């Protein structure tokens, strides 16, 4: 879902399922290959997600191991 | 006392110009002294509020009207709208003016002056209070330039300096990005060495 | 030019802080192993 509309709102709230933005599929398709998921594209995280990048990411976008850039 | 001066050209006398000075205390209407000079004799006289009070009764018209129609005349300050015509009986000292248009004059305005015995006091009057006015409007024209250009110096200037305060406005946000660029950077090592550290056990 | 600042710094010192708070954490588990 790339635009925040009534159902994207509706399903967020739900809490059972992840957001991620289109631009993340964008890039799939340019490096013919799966990109993994990182915190730039997704929306919103589901309760394993977020405990999955608690360890691994800022509870914003912030990088914790690589390095980042401008 | 506030006084004005202006030039007539006598029906009488079309050749030759003569110069009127209109003064009053407060306003033209409370009443005003009237001199009329040539360069060689002066005649005087006064208007006062019950003279301006029978012209305006005479004339039919009301009293802010014929006070502006007064002040435009005497005081020279008619543009386009009419062209005003005054006489004055050398012998006599009956002044009188008027305004012509369409073939059509109509008696605005008439006084009964007095002779002066000496021209030579009013003359050298109004010669001082010109030059005394020349030379305030040439004092206040000065300090008026002198203070345009300290302001047009002052303006360059801080032109120049929000110049300098929009160029560095960009390279302040680039130099702090920068900066943050690197300490993170140092930072996001020293975690990982931890890291690497605390797995090695 | 000021809003810009404090804004850009109340960021910095989040970013910061929250990066104190996750090496500090870390270090703590060398003692226990």
């Amino acid at each position: 879902a790339g635009s925040e509309n009534i159902r994207v709102k509706n399903i967020i709230l739900s809490n059972k399922h992840d957001v991620v933005k289109p631009a993340w599929l964008l890039e799939c398709f340019k490096t013919k290959s799966f990109v993994p998921w990182q915190p730039r594209f997704m929306i919103h995280m589901c309760p394993s997600t977020k405990e999955h990048f608690a360890r691994e990411y800022d509870c914003y976008g912030d990088s914790y191991f690589i390095d980042t850039d401008l | 006392m506030e006084r004005k001066i202006s030039r007539i050209h006598l029906v009488s006398e079309p050749s030759i110009t003569h110069f009127l000075q209109v003064s009053w205390e407060k306003t033209l209407e409370s009443g005003f002294v009237i001199t009329l000079t040539d360069g060689h004799s002066a005649w005087t006289g006064t208007v006062s509020e019950s003279e301006i009070s029978q012209e305006a009764d005479d004339m039919a018209m009301e009293k802010g009207k014929y006070v502006g129609e007064l002040r435009k005349a005497l005081l020279s300050g008619a543009g386009p709208a009419d062209v005003y015509t005054f006489n004055f009986s050398k012998e006599s000292c009956y002044f009188f003016f008027e305004k012509n248009l369409k073939d059509v004059s109509f008696r605005l305005g008439s006084f009964n002056l007095e002779k002066v015995e000496n021209p030579a006091e009013v003359i050298r009057e109004l010669i001082c209070y010109c030059l005394d006015t020349i030379a305030e409007n040439q004092a206040k024209n000065e300090h008026l330039q002198k203070e345009n250009e300290r302001l047009l110096r002052d303006w360059n200037d801080v032109q120049g300096r929000f110049e300098k305060c929009v160029s560095a406005k960009e390279a302040l946000e680039t130099d702090l990005y920068k900066r943050f660029i690197l300490v993170l950077n140092e930072k996001k090592t020293k975690i990982r060495s931890l890291h690497n550290k605390l797995l090695n056990a």
